[PDB]
């Protein structure tokens, strides 16, 4: 039996248990936002704003249930609202990460029918991070 | 003179029995299988449910002359024959909203399934459906969030979300559960939970769990950098001990607690989700003992109805059954009242057993909970049959890894990943399941071990709920 | 070396939890289930996933059994009996260990024992037929209010049935109506009057205004007729808030008595509508509504006689019961059958009554039978036969169904009980005097003489369902 | 149709529905009693205390729930532990209702197995009473 490595073994939701995405697993995954007519965005952070945490709770009474901070990360731009096209997502995925090369990014998709996310998964890990494991790695 | 008060009995047809009614928008409407006695005609056996679940009894009472039943009575509208069934006909009533209480499914319950189904003159009765009105349905609180609410609260989106039963069911110490809840979810899983039937008992007292699992929650949640939760039973044998458990959970900062619905009852139930959504806790609802009263064709109340009212009373999860499972759930049944705890507007569909078309008026939508008897191989048909909006749980499909806790976790995350990726891109899960699976078994070991273990396992047996 | 250790994968459940060289203990909690299995499954392993599934394990082995004891635990199929004339019909008998119950909560009991077996794949149909609930478990439970003996005490009424009746139509009526007609019912003769089980609050009634109009009638009619009356508001609602709101002015208004629908209400909610009325001395009639969802087929869900037995242990003065001869169904032999489980202290293993085990109460108090439900006078001496002076005997169209109105329907119905009990005393058998019991007091009774041209013809017969 | 008077039309519990009980019908219901093996006894009042009443609760807060005044009676003797002589019970009427001409005047009996009054009726009332009516006049 392996063992799951509890040391430096972060995740980041959707996908993360997956080999890392190559870009066509990624672009498939853009295929599936736009044929589905639901709304792609950028959002990124900083290393120290990358996981949820519990800073603000020390300004509360008993209600801390279902509050993090750090759930919310920034919009890069807006919300790409009537895009058709696949590949204008693949290029602001390249403008932002280009732009915050030492940033967290993720790209995510909302449904206004719903209105809610339906869809986001990591695309960007800053390179100093040394908080995750390779696929082979998890366990040991 | 005009009509008066004549003392005796007469055929309930006479004054339930309105074939050419036509229903109100706000009428509450109930669908009933009903089987006769021989020798009760099919209109008086349906006139007499009608009567006896709205405004009369067995004989005349002069009261009726005070009030007007034309305004209150229940009226049977229509008989329609049963297919392959000589003797069993569907018989539909209309109640006016009046009858009701506003904002309690109790009280809905105890008219429209109060008396009647012990009446000697029919010989079985089953409750299949029921059109809720917006009217009514705009008198109850609802759930404390609803699925896009707790996506949101939770972070999570893009895939179904991963739960699991803690196992052995009792016998467990407070501090063994938590142990078991902190390898679960370190390992993927976003859930854990207290089974049913665990509350507070001698071999471990509810606050001694609820304070360890709070470490296990923390401790995981801390070491993935997701945020992770474990249903903490609230279910308890009074309302004074229910609340002073989710206060407990309250002030101990955790997400997420459950309730068994239908053994705790409704009254409970609406109070603890009325406190939930003041408090900010998701509230998960098992339905213990509802096979009960909905296994058989022939007589009680089908899940559907049980699944709208508890919608109504408040739950955020609503355990929906897995159909590939241990546990009864058949495909076409179990979609159509998926969509019935899910949507906003569900179109009348027989093939699915929904009698009726509910508009639920933007009240918020249930998370359906698939678990019972499921491992790694139903991962592809599970995805297929509920889709991203709901739960999956394994219990003996974790902690029956062989590998421990963790492993299986991981095991089951990553069977949930590849075949959510897989359908994304366009695969079909329902003739490539099988090689979805085997393909991440070649890079995941936990995936791979699990896989040899379960890869016999399947639940197939004659199903008693049908259509 | 190796002893045994943690082994993954799926096992039959017999191997673990089907034990028939178990002994029960005196503390086990003892189920009797009828179970129906699937074609292919032995019936020991069906019985043993009833006992697994309802206990201690799941459809794989998982290794967190080794930290603990599952003999200690775990529940167990310790005998199967094939049913006569049911070729795929057996009973199946579980024991479960007292550790596995939460004390005083019924929610728990029931959430373990029916709490998702019924749905298993493996079986067909299954029917919980009865359970032995030991001492050691009863004594966890607070129990009823008050209980026969102390009601009695309390309303200062012996010697006789006590006399109910549901005031109706069920619902539409207006909360003056209401009082208007519980007066008239009451003043006439009969103990009580009730809420209809589903009048909680509506549009057409709001309940305070009902409880205030319903509390002056209850004292005009007690005035009147120089005995005590009570009648009972129901605190049936949506939320223990509300229910709690309604008891509260019950208890502010001096009224005797209060009802709870306990089923469709909840046994969490009545548990603590049963200690507030223990703690303010409110009488607490429960209605069974919903009852017959669960426990009307032979075949699948829960006999009466549990949901009898559990409303005991939560708590409840009154439970109805049934009449045998009325409008809803309720076997003779049966129904006899569960009357003792709800009244007495100790009543022993009786299968021609569908007493699958001995029950010792350990002296919790008796809960008052209820019989209503389609009746009238002429039915009157067979209810009297049947449930003795300890219940009440309720006639709601029976009462305002009198040609004359609710105080002449009040009388009659006093009349024709106390002229049977007086018969029953005097020796008389009212099996086969019944009938000229009632005829003479028509001669004496107007009131009677009127109710019986009525009702003569009227009675109920059809081929019972809930067969032993 | 015939109205139930509502005037001067107080009743007595068990029995009070039925045509006034003669001797005979009278010492069948003891014979009952002891037939039964159940402990006679006698009980009375004044008029003045023969029906319940609220009276004390003037004294409460908010707990009369079933407490009313009057319920006890004034116990004639004491109970006939051992009795197993009707006569023996109907020379206590007599001497009771001798000793007591002008009092309410009740026969009782007690089971001491489930420890509770098991039956009971009136036995006397004052002449004087006038809020009572005759079988035939309890309806107009
Ligand atoms: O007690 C159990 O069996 C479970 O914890 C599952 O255990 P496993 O994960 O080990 O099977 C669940 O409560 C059932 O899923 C309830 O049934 P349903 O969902 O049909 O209400
Ligand atoms: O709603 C009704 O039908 C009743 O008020 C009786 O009315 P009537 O007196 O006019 O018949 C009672 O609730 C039933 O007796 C309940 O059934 P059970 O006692 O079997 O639980
Ligand atoms: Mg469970
Ligand atoms: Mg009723």
């Amino acid at each position: 039996m392996m063992v799951w490595t509890p040391v430096n073994n972060k995740m980041f939701e959707t996908f993360s248990y997956l080999p890392p995405l190559s870009d066509e697993q990624i672009a498939a995954q853009v295929d599936y936002i736009v044929a589905n007519g639901w709304i792609p965005c950028l959002e990124f952070a900083e290393s120290d704003k990358a996981y949820v945490s519990n800073e603000s709770a020390i300004r509360f009474g008993s209600v801390s249930c279902l509050y993090y901070d750090n759930r919310y990360w920034t919009m890069w731009k807006l919300p790409m609202f009537g895009c058709r096209d696949p590949m204008q997502v693949l290029r602001e995925i390249v403008a932002c990460t280009k732009a915050f090369p030492d940033a967290y990014v993720r790209l995510v998709a909302f449904d206004n029918q719903k209105q809610v996310q339906i869809m986001g998964f990591l695309v960007q890990r800053p390179k100093s991070a040394r908080d995750w494991q390779p696929a082979n790695k998890r366990s040991v | 003179a005009g009509a008066g008060f004549k003392a005796g009995v007469k055929d309930y047809r006479l004054t339930y029995y309105t074939p050419d009614y036509v229903v109100r928008d706000t009428d509450i409407l109930a669908a009933f299988r009903m089987t006769p006695q021989p020798g009760v005609p099919p209109e008086e056996c349906g006139a007499a449910v009608a009567a006896e679940s709205s405004t009369g009894t067995w004989t005349t009472v002069w009261t009726d002359g005070l009030t007007s039943l034309d305004r209150y009575k229940g009226r049977c509208y229509d008989i329609e024959p049963v297919p392959g069934e000589d003797n069993q006909y569907i018989a539909y009533v209309a109640y006016p909203i009046d009858l009701f209480e506003e904002g309690s499914v109790t009280n809905m319950f105890t008219s429209i399934v109060g008396n009647v189904f012990g009446f000697k003159a029919l010989r079985a009765l089953r409750l299949e459906d029921l059109r809720i009105p917006p009217a009514y349905v705009k008198t109850f609180v609802g759930p404390p969030h609803g699925i896009q609410v707790e996506r949101d609260k939770l972070n999570k989106y893009g895939r179904g979300l991963l739960g699991c039963t803690i196992k052995p069911k009792l016998g467990l110490s407070a501090k063994n559960y938590g142990r078991a809840v902190y390898e679960c979810l370190r390992g993927g899983l976003d859930f854990t939970k207290d089974d049913e039937n665990v509350n507070s008992q001698p071999f471990m007292r509810w606050r001694d769990r609820f304070l360890f699992v709070a470490e296990a929650i923390y401790k995981a949640q801390a070491e993935t950098g997701e945020v992770k939760g474990h249903y903490l039973n609230a279910t308890a044998g009074t309302c004074e001990e229910m609340m002073k458990r989710a206060v407990c959970a309250k002030e101990l900062g955790v997400p997420i607690i459950m309730h068994d619905y239908l053994t705790g009852g409704f009254t409970a139930n609406t109070s603890l989700a009325i406190y939930c959504r003041d408090n900010g806790l998701l509230l998960h609802i098992h339905r213990a003992m509802h096979a009960v009263i909905d296994r058989q064709r022939n007589h009680g109340i089908h899940f559907r109805v049980l699944a709208k009212a508890l919608r109504m009373s408040g739950g955020d999860h609503l355990h929906s059954g897995t159909v590939v499972g241990k546990l009864e759930g058949e495909r076409e049944v179990t979609l159509g009242f998926v969509d019935l705890m899910r949507d906003d507007y569900v179109e009348k569909d027989r093939s699915r057993g929904i009698y009726f078309t509910q508009d639920w008026c933007s009240m918020p939508g249930v998370m359906p909970v698939a678990s019972g008897g499921i491992h790694v191989w139903h991962m592809p048909a599970l995805v297929e049959i509920f889709g991203d909006d709901a739960c999956l749980q394994f219990g003996g499909g974790t902690l029956g890894h062989p590998w421990g806790n963790a492993p299986g976790a991981a095991a089951n995350r990553v069977a949930l990943e590849a075949c959510t990726q897989a359908r994304n891109e366009g695969r079909d899960l329902a003739r490539e399941g099988g090689d979805v699976i085997r393909s991440a078994c070649k890079w995941s070991p936990e995936l791979a071990a699990a896989c040899e273990v379960w890869k016999e396992i399947k639940f197939e047996f004659d199903t008693i709920d049908k259509l």
